[PDB]
């Protein structure tokens, strides 16, 4: 039987809108929710029903994604679920897996269920919404890796111990499975793995494949005015970030000077201070700040050299940056863009804090909540608010390499 | 042949109404109850069980050519339901199709039987009626016969699904490429299923020929047209005349933009008879005003072909307007227009009109449609490929529609050599609103000019234009405010702020401009001389 589930004290649940789609996205949620309803999974909404989550649909054959994440904000517990092994990240291959379809074996509570409905729209509005709401665990609630844990142990659980040298986590509707065996004894694991599961849709991640980098200020063979001002200024922006950080000697250099092409006469006070500074930024960016208390936080913004790069921090706490090639096409959507870049961050910050960070997007809201799903390919979605990106946080990206 | 009807609930912590039943003539009682006669009759109307304590007022109003239940308090005590269809088909979306018949429910709601355990909040006393079907004004009546009419419809359409079907309330039209005699046989199929599960569907209210009036539309054979939306103009505006008229308001409010209702609500607060004259606000009284002129418009166009291209071509006009078509070569489904408003430039605006259009092509065609935009292809590649925030951009075309959008800067990336060096800053008084703005350059220059009823900003903002008014079509400028630094990142060319305004005009005439920031009170050079010139007094 299934367990009693509750919305936090004085939360009721979710009343959002439901997108506009495409014509071929809408004939594939329709097919999809229609084989599900026929297999017990869902059954249609009351009109007396007045919650609705939005759905989506991406991509081939099309998958559902139901963005259920106003409900898990108002599903009182499972908190402790968004438990990490920090070998993980050391793994040479890593592949993830989408387990959802999985979870329609478990029903949930007859309570619970009406808000978990969603409306499937009609082009040019020819018809009203087909609404439904599910019979089982929903691929996308907080909940139903929970309330499946124990389906998932009775087969994990033996095929853990016969491969002590693998890692096999969840999180959310993704399997992780992480080892250093050979691609083929490493496909074999896997290959194993999905056959205990049947009784596909994933992804591969190569962690140690991917490079540390790191904010490290610029040197030059000859500095001018413009190159300590310059200098002063990203120094005074890791100042808020960094501690000890200082600036006063350098900003000496300068203080006699206006044209901006002139060289500057170096000081040994200035020479100390720029090289003590980047010990700090060599050194506090080794260090580990992480609180799994506190929400994980990654803002993007597009460097002063137009390259995409990223920084994961926790209030002003940076924890990692990083920075992605530049783009050739120069014809490519910007939305999609930004997309990639997102997916790309999640997957990474999943590996090495094992959860999905809030993001914060130089996008307008408008434009990212009516296109976003175009280009998505994970099953997860994160919390995500809008932000300008201020011209200083231009150039002090510019530093993140190696 | 019998289908429960759905349950219903009371929000919780809430209880039915027990309203006063308010006396009127005898003329009126005798119309009225002859009315619950013939609905106790014909099944919508049953007698309350003497232990009924609801009760809602009953009014009767002069034939609109009689009764009018007040449901007000029972609406504001029932759960709340779906909205299960917000947005109006458009016939630009409508296939073309060979034969087209439009047709309507006739008393849809009085064939959808209420659940037994709620009809007792309906009482109302005149003797004492419940209602057995649902009630007109009844919050949940809408949402229900939307669903339960979706679920007759269903089973037609997919036994037809070369038809196309579209239901709206109760207006369907039925749209096929069937011979005469087949699309015909067809529709009386969809009538028979209907009049079978209880709907019926007046004769009076079928529509053979053409025109075809359509929700508010007019579908001719080869164009549809939107008629001009006309609304009442009534001497003396009861609470019950306010309620009508924002219904009307709300439809019309999804087929034109600046749609208002809210001080024409305000009008209507609560309990208030039904019948009750409203007192009418200057501000009502302004927003009836322009949604009569707003929606004394008209549009028109043609039909989709699905098999063909779906085209979207902009185009600049005035100044802030810009206006739109949707076509397939050179027909023309529907036009389109955007003004919407502090400082952005053409490139920026082009792609909120691109986000609109795309927006409604989603909603009205299921795709994106192939933009043709009046921008060249380097131009905006690389203005956005410069810009710090994403938009959204799907394949398009140039096409030379004059005037083209087109972006004029010259913003270096590095200092200029032998360009004179400006450093700029702006001062205000907290407290009187008097402020300075100056530079200082590294050629010696400086100046100052005393500002009154200013702002950091403004003081800001007045400084950097000194320095572009007083220096050669080549120059370096250091400032220390990083709000300056991002409008001048932004390169606008329209701005509402006149200061704004002759920064664009100065920096349009400068063959390279250099524009960097430092961080203010550290001792810069230049930067701690200004700094210290303008706030001397400050």
């Amino acid at each position: 039987e299934p367990i009693k589930i509750m919305l936090k004290p004085g939360k009721d649940g979710p009343k959002l809108r439901q997108w506009p789609l495409t014509k071929e996205k809408i004939e594939a949620l329709k097919e999809i929710c229609e084989k599900m309803e026929k297999e017990g999974q869902l059954e249609e909404a009351p009109p007396t029903n007045p919650y609705n989550t939005p759905t989506f649909a991406i991509k081939n054959k099309w998958r559902m994604l139901i963005d259920f994440r106003e409900l898990n904000k108002v599903t009182q517990d499972f908190t402790e679920i968004q438990p990490h092994p920090a070998g993980l990240a050391k793994k040479r291959r890593i592949t993830v897996l989408d387990v959802g379809d999985a979870y329609f074996s478990i029903p949930l509570h007859e309570d619970f269920r009406p808000y978990t409905a969603f409306t499937l729209p009609s082009v040019n509005n020819a018809e009203p919404g087909k609404r439904y709401i599910y019979k089982v665990l929903p691929q996308g609630w907080k909940g139903s890796p929970a309330i499946f844990q124990h389906t998932m142990r009775q087969v994990l659980e033996p095929f853990r111990k016969a491969n002590k040298d693998v890692i096999i986590i969840q999180y959310m509707d993704d399997i992780l499975i992480a080892s250093d065996r050979t691609d083929l004894e490493h496909d074999r694991v896997v290959l194993q793995l999905k056959e205990l599961l049947n009784g596909w849709m994933g992804y591969e991640l190569w962690p140690t494949k991917w490079k540390l980098q790191k904010i490290q200020l610029p040197q030059k063979e000859i500095w001018t005015v413009n190159d300590i001002q310059k200098l002063v200024g990203v120094l005074n922006w890791a100042a808020q970030l960094y501690p000890g950080i200082k600036t006063k000697h350098l900003c000496r250099l300068i203080s006699g000077k206006m044209t901006l092409t002139e060289e500057v006469q170096w000081t040994e006070l200035a020479e100390a201070e720029l090289e003590e500074n980047r010990i700090i930024l060599s050194q506090e960016q080794e260090g580990h700040y992480y609180q799994e208390e506190k929400e994980l936080e990654a803002t993007v913004q597009k460097d002063q050299d137009n390259q995409w790069t990223y920084k994961i921090h926790q209030e002003e706490k940076i924890l990692k940056v990083g920075k992605y090639a530049k783009v050739k096409n120069t014809h490519t959507n910007g939305i999609r863009l930004l997309a990639q870049v997102v997916q790309k961050i999640g997957k990474e910050a999943l590996v090495i804090w094992g959860r999905i960070p809030k993001f914060h997007l130089p996008v307008e809201r408008e434009i990212w909540e009516q296109w976003w799903d175009n280009y998505w390919q994970v099953t997860w979605i994160p919390d995500w608010d809008f932000v300008s990106t201020p011209p200083l946080v231009r150039l002090a990206f510019n530093l993140v390499g190696d | 042949a019998k289908v429960e009807p759905i349950k219903i609930m009371l929000k919780p912590g809430k209880d039915g109404p027990k309203l006063r039943q308010w006396p009127l003539t005898k003329e009126k009682i005798e119309a009225l109850k002859e009315i619950c006669e013939k609905m106790e009759k014909e099944g919508q109307l049953e007698e309350a069980p003497p232990t009924n304590p609801y009760n809602t007022p009953t009014f009767a109003i002069k034939k609109k050519d009689r009764m009018l239940i007040d449901f007000r308090e029972l609406n504001k005590v029932t759960q709340d339901f779906t909205e299960i269809q917000l947005g109006i088909p458009h016939p630009a979306g409508l296939a073309k199709k060979r034969r087209i018949t439009v047709l309507d429910v006739g008393d849809a709601y009085f064939s959808i039987p209420l659940h037994e355990d709620f009809r007792p909040y309906t009482a109302f006393t005149l003797k004492r009626y419940i209602y057995k079907v649902l009630p007109q004004g009844w919050k949940g009546s809408p949402a229900i016969f939307q669903h339960t009419m979706r679920q007759v419809l269903e089973p037609f359409r997919k036994a037809n699904k070369d038809v196309i079907i579209i239901q709206y309330m109760d207006d369907i039209l039925i749209a096929s490429d069937r011979t005469d005699l087949e699309h015909d046989r067809v529709v009386l199929q969809l009538k028979e299923l209907l009049n079978g599960l209880g709907f019926s569907t007046p004769d009076e209210k079928f529509q053979k020929d053409p025109p075809y009036h359509w929700m508010g539309y007019e579908l001719w054979p080869t164009k549809w047209k939107l008629q001009k939306i006309q609304l009442p103009q009534k001497e003396i505006w009861t609470v019950n005349d306010i309620q009508k008229l924002v219904g009307v308001l709300n439809w019309a409010a999804q087929l034109y933009p600046g749609i208002k209702t809210k001080h024409l609500c305000r009008l209507i607060s609560g309990k208030m008879t039904l019948t009750e004259e409203v007192q009418w606000t200057e501000l009502a009284e302004a927003e009836l005003e322009e949604n009569r002129i707003i929606l004394s418009q008209e549009q028109e166009g043609h039909y989709y072909q699905e098999e063909k291209e779906l085209e979207a071509t902009v185009q600049k006009d005035q100044d802030n307007q810009w206006t739109y078509k949707i076509h397939q070569e050179e027909k023309i489904l529907k036009v389109g227009k955007y003004a919407k408003v502090t400082h952005t430039n053409g490139i920026r605006l082009l792609a909120q009109v691109v986000q609109k259009i795309g927006k409604e092509a989603l909603v009205i065609w299921g795709r994106i449609p192939k933009f043709h935009l009046p921008v060249e292809r380097e131009i905006w590649e690389q203005w956005w490929d410069n810009y710090w925030q994403v938009t959204w951009i799907p394949d398009w075309d140039f096409v030379s529609t004059p005037p083209l959008v087109r972006l004029a800067f010259n913003l270096v990336g590095d200092p200029i050599p032998g360009a004179e060096t400006f450093y700029t800053d702006g001062s205000c008084n907290r407290q009187s609103k008097e402020g300075k703005a100056g530079y200082v350059t590294d050629r010696g220059k400086d100046k100052v000019k005393k500002l009154e009823q200013t702002t950091n900003q403004q003081a800001e903002l007045e400084a950097f234009a000194m320095a572009l008014t007083d220096s050669g079509p080549k120059v370096n400028i250091i400032v220390d405010s990083q709000y300056v630094m991002g409008i001048v990142a932004s390169q606008p060319t329209e701005s509402e702020s006149k200061i704004v305004n002759q920064i664009i005009e100065e920096m349009i005439k400068k063959e390279a401009i250099y524009v960097a920031w430092v961080p203010a009170h550290k001792g810069i050079g230049g930067n701690q001389e200004v700094d210290h010139l303008v706030s001397q007094g400050i």
